[PDB]
């Protein structure tokens, strides 16, 4: 019952310092040489640094090193992993994982922890500015709506169309950076007979700032 | 520092169809001394943590399904599914362990095939409210398509636009299994008062002509 | 031993 846990990871700015945890059960930790790899953002897998059983010899990537020092405790089973100088490209999920293979060279990875997750900005907390969406004839028989929400730090918004009732037919998609702030939206559509008749809500809250604004969704006025 | 390059990006499979992903590396894998390939696979369903499956070229680790099949030798290496199944709906890394760093391919997507579907295409002005705090994103809803693979251009008064343009992309429905993708072009309030013909257009293999919605600055 | 990471 091999068991890896990650911890330590957090929002922290540029430059500053963070040191990430992994606890390690199940299994021998001096027979075997521990590792980290990170995921960025953009789902790549990307090895960070290998420490050997006794610590001893330290292998760093190489965009990390002098910034990132790997320390490896065998009487508590623990490894450390020291962050300095974090960048913001250093923002990703770090993975602990146990190395296999041989005394010598990399090797692949059969266990994997959680991952902890680090977020590396410098922006403040702040709440989203959200922005109702209306088409400019009733063409088709269905009619689209959406909801912008824009510049909003941290994660996540919870985006909802009249408190749960529109679910068929609600596409949210996901946040974007912009700015050091993310932008998503939600795209609703509804029969052409029930909208503007009906209500149409657009329910956004952001937990991060404690905000909560519920947008009416008006056909644009032109006169 | 070796680069592997994994192909395709995406793969759409039909369950119980027989599935192949490639992965190749800049430099061979092979040591001579024991003849074999350092190459290593791994799954990642989302939410989850990379799960390896096959190790040393063809070497299955214990648990994973012999359904997945590890081939290949020196640069080529090439992971194979006989009979996919809709568990095995997630991305796929191959890793060399050859020589230091480790490093990982740009992962393949495994999706659904499912018939084509043209995009519904939306586009909606900025709000009045947003254009009070001085700022104007325009809007553009592409649903319900398949495949993912969509051109989608911002035009402003018949000239193409790349600045202030960001793109989100969803994950393929769990019950439809199409794809929706948003553009936003965002510029300032002064910026948007300038031009009056604002057009978002897209290209999808649904329709060899390209779908275009269009909105005038003073026209509703 | 050159890249060692187990020591004997
Ligand atoms: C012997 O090779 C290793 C690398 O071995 C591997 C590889 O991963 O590249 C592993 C596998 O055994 C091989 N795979 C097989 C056989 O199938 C694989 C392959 O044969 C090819 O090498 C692939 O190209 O090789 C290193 O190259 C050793 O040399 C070391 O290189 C590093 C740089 O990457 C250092 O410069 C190191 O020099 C020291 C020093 O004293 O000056 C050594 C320190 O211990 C090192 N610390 C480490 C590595 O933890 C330190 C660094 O400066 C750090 O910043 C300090 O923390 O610098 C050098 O020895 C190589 N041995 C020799 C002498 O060739």
């Amino acid at each position: 019952e091999v068991q890896l846990v990650e911890s330590g990871g957090g929002l922290v700015k540029p430059g500053g310092s963070l040191k990430l945890s992994c606890a390690a059960s199940g299994f021998t930790f001096t027979r075997y040489a521990m590792s980290w790899v990170r995921q960025t953002p953009e789902k790549r897998l990307e090895w960070v640094a290998t420490i050997s059983n006794g610590g001893s010899y330290t292998y760093y990537l190489d965009s990390v090193k002098g910034r990132f020092t790997l320390s490896r405790d065998n009487a508590k089973n623990t490894l450390y992993l020291q962050m300095s100088s974090l960048r913001s490209e250093d923002t990703a999920m770090y993975y602990c994982a146990r190395r296999e293979g041989g005394q010598a060279g990399p090797a692949w990875f059969v266990y994997w922890g959680q991952g902890t997750l680090v977020t590396v900005s410098a922006a403040k907390t702040t709440p989203p500015s959200v922005y109702p969406l209306a088409p400019g004839a009733q063409t088709n028989s269905m009619v689209t709506l959406g909801c912008l929400v824009k510049g909003y730090f941290p994660e996540p918004v919870t985006v909802t169309w009249n408190s749960g009732s529109l679910s068929s037919g609600v596409h949210t998609f996901p946040a974007v950076l912009q700015s050091d702030l993310y932008t998503l939206s939600s795209s609703v559509t509804v029969p052409s007979s029930t909208w503007p008749s009906e209500t149409v809500t657009c329910n956004v809250a952001h937990p991060a700032s404690s905000t909560k604004v519920d947008k009416k969704i008006v056909p644009r006025d032109c006169g | 520092d070796i680069v592997m390059t994994q192909s395709p990006s995406s793969l759409a499979m039909s369950v119980g169809q027989k599935v192949t992903m490639n992965c190749k590396s800049s430099q061979s894998l092979l040591n001579s001394s024991n003849q074999k390939n350092y190459l290593a696979w791994y799954q990642q369903k989302p939410g989850q943590s990379p799960k390896l499956l096959v190790y040393f070229a063809s070497t299955r680790e214990s648990g994973v399904p012999d359904r997945f099949i590890g081939s290949g030798s020196g640069t080529d290496f090439t992971l194979t599914i006989s009979s996919a199944q809709a568990e095995d709906l997630a991305d796929y890394f191959c890793q060399q362990y050859y020589s230091t760093p480790p490093t990982f391919g740009a992962g393949t997507k495994l999706e659904l095939k499912r018939a084509d579907a043209a995009p519904t295409v939306s586009i909606f002005p900025p709000s009045s409210e947003q254009l009070t705090s001085g700022g104007a994103s325009v809007v553009c809803f592409l649903n319900n398509f398949y495949p993912k693979d969509i051109n989608v251009k911002w035009k402003i008064d018949g000239s193409e636009r790349q600045n202030g343009v960001l793109n989100s992309w969803t994950d393929q429905d769990s019950k439809d299994s199409t794809y929706s993708m948003s553009s936003t072009l965002t510029l300032t309030k002064d910026e948007y008062e300038r031009h009056n013909s604002y057009t978002c257009e897209a290209t999808h293999k649904t329709s060899t002509s390209p779908i275009v919605k269009s909105f005038n600055r003073n026209e509703c | 031993v050159t890249g060692i990471r187990i020591e004997d």
